[PDB]
C-alpha cells in the first residue's frame, strides 16, 4: 500500500536518507503519528534539492490530516511548493488541499471534541498568495491578502503559525514591488512571530538579512539602522564576502561617520549596479541623519548653519535644502532663517537606541532635577497660613 | 427631545413626528401629465412655464436685467376646471418635485 | 458651415429653437442645442454659450439612455471654461466623463480624459479645496497606469521644492506632444501659466517652511530676478493667499504674520502641559518592566 | 463581588477558581441592575505581578 | 406684492376643449366602443372637466342597468342630457379673489 | 502585555451626595479659599519631584543591571527634551509683560 511509495523513493534518492524512508514505515505500523509530524518536518531540510519530498507528503495529505495537527501539514508542504518553480502545479495541488480540509471539519469539530480544524484554511489561502507572487501575479495575491487579512483582525485565539505565514507574504509582494519602507517594518514583524517550531530555514535567515540592508540604507525615513545592528538577524553573518562591506555600510550610517562611508560607497558602484544609480540618494541620506543629531544631542535647540556645514561637507546652500527636505518627509517640523542663519527645531521623531544616548538622556534631566528639589523646599518652609 | 422623569434630562433625541398628509405628497411623484393631453386649458399650462420655468433654468437671465425673478401664481377659476391637474402638468416638464 | 455665411446661420438656429416646446421630444431637442452651443463657440461669443448649456437641465444626462449626450454635454462645456482660462471649472466636467462607464472600463479610452483632468488641475492656483481633489486623483490607482502623468502631479500635491527650470527644460517635450493644454496654439501660451503656478506654489512651501529670509537668496530659490521676486509676491497679498511684508530696498521679505503676546504663551501651555503628560504615562510603564523583568 | 479565588507564591502556575460560582452571581446580577455584566476582574495588588 | 405677482385666470375648456376630456375619461374605464362624440360636445355645453368625470359614471350607472360591464353609445346619450339639467340649476361660472 | 490605561473616578449623580457629605474632612476632590490652593501648589509640585526621580533611576539601571531596552519609554522621553523650554528666547519675555498686568 504505502509500501510501493517509500521502495520508489529510495532509489531515486541519496543513500544517506535511506533510513528516513523506513522510519516512515514504522511510525505508520506503531500507529503513533506524533513522531511521524516530525519526521516528514525534517526531511526537506536534508532533501530541498530533491523534490521527492512533495511526492511522500501527498500519501500523508490523504490519511492523518486530523489525526496530526494541521499546522504540521501546511509547514513541510510550504518548503516543497515554494522552491516547486512550476507553478501552476503549486496552485492546483493546493487548492484540492483545500476542498479536504472543508469537508473533513465539519463533522471532526464535535466528534474528536478537543480539536480545531477551522484554523488550518486560512494558512492554505496564504500559500496560494505567495505562488502567485513568484509567478508574477502580484494583484492577484494582494486582493486574496487584503480579504484574508479582515477575518484575522476579527479573531484573537489564532495561533502564532497564522501571522507568520500572512507577514512573510506580505513582504514579498513589497519586495517585487521595491517599496523600501514598506518592506522594513512588514519583515521586522515576522521576525517577532519567529517560532523556535520548524517553519524557518539556514537559508531564509542569511538571504532575510540580506533583503533587509538593502532596503534600509534606501529608506526614505528608516533610521532604524541602530535597531538593526543589535538585532540578532544581521550580527551572526558579516565574515561572509557579500555581508561584508554591507554589515560596514549600515555602521557607517548609524554613527554618521563619513570617513568610513564614503570609502564603501565607491568599492559599490563597480561591484552592485544597484547601488550606481542610488549614489547621490545614499551621500543625501547620511547627511540627512548627522544633521538631527548634532543639534538634538546638545541641550541648545537651536542651531548656526555654519557648525552644520563642516559637519555634513556641503556648503550652506545645501543645509537650508536638508532642512527642508525632513519638514516634508514628516521627520521634523521647525524654522529655516538666512536672516539669522539659524535652524530651530522643535519636534523630533525617535532617536536610535544606543548606550551613550541613554547616557546624554539620563545627564540631561540632573539638570532639572535640581531645580523642583530645591524649590520644594522653599516653598514648603514659607507660608505661615497654609491651613491656619 | 424625550426626557427623563427621573431627573428631568434630555436623554435621547426623539426625531420630529411626520405628519402623514403632507408627507405622503413629499415621497411619491404625483407626474407625469401630457400637455395635449389637456384640452382647452393649452393656452394656460404654458403661461404658467413662463413664470416658473424660465428663472429655475436661469434665474442667470432675470439676474442680467436685475429685475427679479418672479413668483407666487393665484389660480383660480369654477371648481372642477382641474387647475390642481395643472398643477401637476406644469412640475411634469420641469420633473419637479 | 461650409459657406462664410455661418455668422448669419449660427443667429438664425438660436433664435428660434432657444424657446421652449410642449410636442417635441426631449430626444431630438438636445440635440440642436449642443449644435447652438457649438455655434456660439465657433462665433467667438461664449457669453451665449453659457447660458445655452444650462436651458437643457443637467439632470437630464444622468440617466443610460441620454448616456451618449453626456460624453457631448460636458464635451461642449470645457471649451466653453477653457477660453475664459478659468482652469478649475474645467477639471470637473472631464472627471464626469472619467466617472461615465464606457470611458471608465474601457483600457484605451480613459488615458485621454485623465491626462486633460491633471493637467488642467495642477494649472487651476491652490486653494483650500484645490488639495483634496488633485489628492483624489493621487488616490486613483489609473494614475499609476501612466508615467508622465504620475510624476507630474506628485510635486505639487506634497509640499516640497521644485525649481523653475527643472520644470521649463523637463517637461517640455513630454507635454507639448497632447494637444488643448501646451500644444494647442492658443494653449501654448499656457507655457507662460505653468511658470506661474509651480513658483506659486514655491512660494507657498517656502511661507511654512522659512519665516524671515533675505531677497537675495530668495532670487535663487524661485530663480527668478529681483525685479520679478518682489511684484509676483505683492500680488500674491492682494488676492489673499499670503501675508508678507516686503521691503522696496532688496532687504528682506518675511511671510511671518504680528502676533500678540498671549498667542505666543498659548504654545508655551502646551508644552509644558504635554510634557507633563509625559511623565505621568513613564511612570506605570517604569513600574510595569521593574517587577516583570 | 468577591470569587472563591487561592494562590500559592512557591509556583504561581498553580491557582483555584471556581467555575460553579460566576455562572450562578451573573444569573443574580442580571436581574438587579441591567448595568451589570463581567467586564473583567479585579486583582488586590500591591503591584503588577507577572502571574 | 412679492408674494403673489401674477395672477393666471382659468376658464372653461372650450367647445373643442370638451372634446378632448371624453376621450381620457373613455379611456380609463370600459366601453364597448363609443363614436358618438362629436354629438355629446354640444349637448355637454358648459360643463366643467369634473363634470365630464360624473357623465361617464353617469352613463356607468345606466349600463349597469341593462346589466352590461361595458358602457354603451347610448347610454353616453342618455348620460350628458341627465348631467346638463342639473350642471345650470347648481351653476357655477365663478372667479377667487 | 498589559497597557495602561489612565483613570479618574466618577460616580453618579446619585451615589455623590452621600460621598461629598459623610466626608468630613477638607478633601482632595474639592476646595475652599486661598488658604487650600496655596497647600495644592505644594502637593502638586512634590508628585513632580519624586516622579522625576523615578525617571533618572529607571536610566540608571538599564545601562548597569542591563535589563532588557524600551523604546516606549526611551522613544516617550525623547520627546520630552524637545518640548523643554529654554532660557534668553523671546517667549519668556512676553511671560514678564503678562506677570507686570496681572
Ligand atoms: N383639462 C382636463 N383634462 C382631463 N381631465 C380634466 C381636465 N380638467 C378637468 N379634468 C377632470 O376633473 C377632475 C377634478 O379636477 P381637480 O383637479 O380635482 O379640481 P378643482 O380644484 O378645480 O376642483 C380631474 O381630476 C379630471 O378628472
Ligand atoms: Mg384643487
Amino acid at each position: 500500500e504505502i509500501d510501493t511509495i517509500l521502495s520508489t523513493l529510495r532509489m531515486e534518492a541519496d543513500p544517506s536518507l535511506h533510513p528516513l524512508f523506513e522510519q516512515f514505515e514504522k511510525f505508520y505500523e506503531e500507529k503513533l503519528w506524533f513522531q511521524l509530524s516530525e519526521s516528514l518536518t525534517k526531511f526537506f531540510d536534508d532533501a530541498k534539492s530533491t523534490p521527492l519530498r512533495l511526492r511522500l507528503y501527498d500519501n500523508f495529505v490523504s490519511k492523518f490530516y486530523d489525526k496530526i495537527n494541521q499546522l504540521s501539514v501546511v509547514k513541510y508542504l510550504l518548503a516543497s511548493l515554494k522552491d516547486s518553480k512550476d507553478f501552476d502545479e503549486s496552485l492546483k495541488y493546493l487548492d484540492d488541499l483545500k476542498a479536504q480540509f472543508q469537508e473533513l471539519d465539519s463533522k471532526k469539530q464535535r466528534n474528536n471534541g478537543s480539536k480545531d480544524h477551522g484554523d488550518g484554511i486560512l494558512l492554505i489561502d496564504s500559500e496560494i498568495a505567495r505562488t502567485y507572487l513568484l509567478k508574477n501575479d502580484l494583484v492577484k495575491a494582494r486582493d486574496l491578502l487584503d480579504d484574508l487579512e479582515k477575518t484575522l483582525d476579527k479573531k484573537d485565539s489564532i495561533p502564532l503559525r497564522i501571522t507568520n505565514s500572512f507577514y512573510s507574504t506580505n513582504s514579498q509582494y513589497f519586495k517585487f514591488k521595491n517599496d523600501f519602507n514598506s518592506f522594513y517594518y512588514t519583515s521586522l514583524l515576522y521576525l517577532s512571530t519567529l517560532e523556535p517550531s520548524t517553519s524557518i530555514t539556514l537559508a531564509e535567515r542569511q538571504q532575510l538579512a540580506y533583503d533587509l540592508s538593502i532596503s534600509a540604507l534606501l529608506g526614505d525615513k528608516i533610521y532604524n539602522f541602530g535597531e538593526l545592528l543589535h538585532h540578532p538577524i544581521m550580527e551572526t553573518i558579516v565574515n561572509d564576502s557579500n555581508y561584508d562591506w554591507l554589515f560596514q555600510l549600515l555602521n557607517a550610517l548609524t554613527v554618521g561617520d563619513f570617513d568610513k562611508f564614503d570609502s564603501l560607497i565607491k568599492v559599490q558602484i563597480s561591484k552592485i549596479p544597484i547601488l550606481a544609480q542610488h549614489e547621490s540618494f545614499l551621500r543625501q541620506k547620511i547627511c540627512l541623519m548627522t544633521l538631527i543629531e548634532t543639534v538634538f544631542v546638545k541641550n541648545i535647540r537651536m542651531l548656526s548653519f555654519e557648525d552644520i556645514s563642516k559637519a555634513t561637507h556641503l556648503p550652506k546652500d545645501n543645509v537650508e535644502h536638508l532642512v527642508m527636505r525632513a519638514i516634508s518627509l514628516g521627520l521634523l517640523k521647525g524654522s529655516i532663517d538666512q536672516v539669522n542663519e539659524l535652524v530651530t527645531i522643535s519636534w523630533v521623531q525617535p532617536r536610535i537606541i544606543s548606550g551613550d544616548q541613554i547616557t546624554k538622556m539620563k545627564d540631561r534631566l540632573v539638570e532639572w532635577n535640581d531645580q523642583v528639589e530645591k524649590l520644594g523646599k522653599k516653598m514648603e518652609a514659607r507660608g505661615q497660613s497654609i491651613w491656619v | 427631545v424625550t426626557l427623563d422623569i427621573t431627573t428631568l434630562t434630555i436623554m435621547r433625541i426623539l426625531p420630529r413626528e411626520t405628519d402623514p398628509l403632507v408627507y405622503n405628497m413629499t415621497s411619491f411623484e404625483q407626474g407625469e401629465i401630457t400637455f395635449d393631453g389637456i384640452g382647452g386649458l393649452t393656452e394656460q399650462i404654458r403661461e404658467l412655464r413662463e413664470v416658473i420655468e424660465l428663472p429655475l433654468k436661469n434665474p442667470e437671465i432675470f439676474q442680467r436685467v436685475g429685475i427679479k425673478p418672479p413668483k407666487g401664481v393665484l389660480l383660480y377659476g369654477p371648481p372642477g376646471t382641474g387647475k390642481t391637474l395643472l398643477a401637476k402638468a406644469v412640475a411634469a416638464t420641469i420633473g419637479a418635485n | 458651415k461650409e459657406e462664410g455665411k455661418i455668422d448669419e446661420a449660427a443667429d438664425i438656429l438660436c433664435e428660434l429653437q432657444v424657446e421652449t416646446y410642449g410636442s417635441m421630444e426631449m430626444s431630438e431637442k438636445i440635440q440642436f442645442i449642443l449644435e447652438q452651443m457649438e455655434l456660439s463657440i465657433l462665433k467667438g461669443d461664449y457669453s451665449q454659450a453659457t447660458v445655452l448649456s444650462r436651458k437643457i437641465l443637467k439632470k437630464t444626462f444622468k440617466n443610460p439612455k441620454y448616456e451618449s449626450l453626456k460624453l457631448e454635454y460636458y464635451n461642449l462645456l470645457v471649451k466653453i471654461s477653457l477660453h475664459k482660462r478659468e482652469y478649475l471649472e474645467v477639471a470637473q466636467y472631464l472627471q464626469e466623463i472619467y466617472q461615465t462607464d464606457a470611458i471608465k472600463s474601457d483600457e484605451a479610452k480613459w488615458k485621454p480624459v485623465l491626462s486633460h483632468i491633471v493637467y488642467f488641475l495642477v494649472l487651476s492656483p491652490y486653494g483650500n479645496l484645490q488639495n483634496d481633489l488633485i489628492h483624489k486623483i493621487q488616490n486613483d490607482n489609473n494614475l499609476k497606469k501612466l508615467e508622465s502623468q504620475e510624476s507630474l502631479v506628485k510635486l505639487f500635491t506634497t509640499n516640497e521644492l521644485m525649481r523653475w527650470p527643472i520644470v521649463q527644460k523637463t517637461y517640455e517635450p513630454v507635454l507639448n506632444e497632447d494637444d488643448l493644454a501646451f500644444g494647442g496654439e492658443a494653449n501654448k501660451h499656457h507655457w507662460e501659466d505653468l511658470q506661474k503656478r509651480v513658483i506659486e506654489h514655491n512660494l507657498r512651501v517656502i511661507s511654512e517652511y522659512y519665516s524671515r529670509i533675505t531677497l537675495l537668496r530668495l532670487n535663487e530659490l524661485l530663480d527668478l530676478t529681483e525685479s520679478q521676486t518682489e511684484t509676483y509676491i505683492s500680488d500674491l497679498v492682494n488676492q489673499g493667499i499670503i501675508y508678507a511684508k516686503v521691503n522696496r530696498p532688496a532687504k528682506i521679505v518675511n511671510f511671518e504674520k504680528p502676533k500678540n503676546s498671549s498667542q505666543l504663551l498659548n504654545e508655551w501651555s502646551h508644552n509644558v502641559d504635554e510634557l507633563l503628560e509625559h511623565i505621568e504615562t513613564i511612570g506605570h510603564l517604569i513600574t510595569k518592566e521593574e517587577i516583570m523583568h | 463581588f468577591a470569587l472563591p479565588f487561592e494562590e500559592d507564591e512557591k509556583n504561581s502556575d498553580v491557582w483555584f477558581l471556581d467555575h460553579n460560582y460566576i455562572e450562578n452571581m451573573n444569573e443574580m446580577c442580571k436581574k438587579i441592575n441591567a448595568k451589570e455584566k463581567l467586564i473583567g476582574w479585579y486583582h488586590s495588588g500591591p503591584k503588577l505581578r507577572a502571574s | 406684492p412679492g408674494r403673489l405677482d401674477r395672477k393666471v385666470e382659468i376658464p372653461l375648456p372650450n367647445e373643442a376643449g370638451r372634446l378632448e376630456i371624453f376621450k381620457i375619461h373613455t379611456a380609463k374605464v370600459k366601453k364597448t366602443g363609443e363614436f358618438d362624440f362629436e354629438a355629446a360636445v354640444k349637448m355637454s355645453d358648459g360643463f366643467n372637466g369634473a363634470d365630464i368625470r360624473n357623465c361617464a359614471t353617469e352613463a356607468g350607472f345606466f349600463a349597469i342597468r341593462d346589466d352590461r360591464d361595458h358602457i354603451n353609445p347610448d347610454d353616453l346619450m342618455k348620460a350628458v342630457r341627465k348631467v346638463a339639467e342639473v350642471k345650470k340649476l347648481e351653476g357655477t361660472i365663478e372667479y377667487q379673489k | 502585555t498589559f497597557l495602561h490605561l489612565p483613570c479618574t473616578i466618577e460616580a453618579e449623580e446619585a451615589e455623590e451626595i452621600g460621598v461629598e457629605h459623610l466626608l468630613r474632612d477638607v478633601r482632595d476632590q474639592a476646595a475652599g479659599g486661598l488658604s487650600i490652593r496655596l497647600t495644592n501648589q505644594l502637593k502638586s509640585l512634590k508628585g513632580l519631584q519624586s516622579k522625576l526621580k523615578d525617571v533618572v533611576e529607571y536610566l540608571d539601571k538599564v545601562i548597569n543591571k542591563e535589563l532588557p531596552i524600551n523604546h516606549t519609554i526611551l522613544g516617550k522621553l525623547q520627546d520630552v527634551f524637545n518640548l523643554l523650554p529654554n532660557l534668553g528666547t523671546p517667549d519668556d519675555d512676553e511671560i514678564d509683560v503678562e506677570n507686570h498686568d496681572r
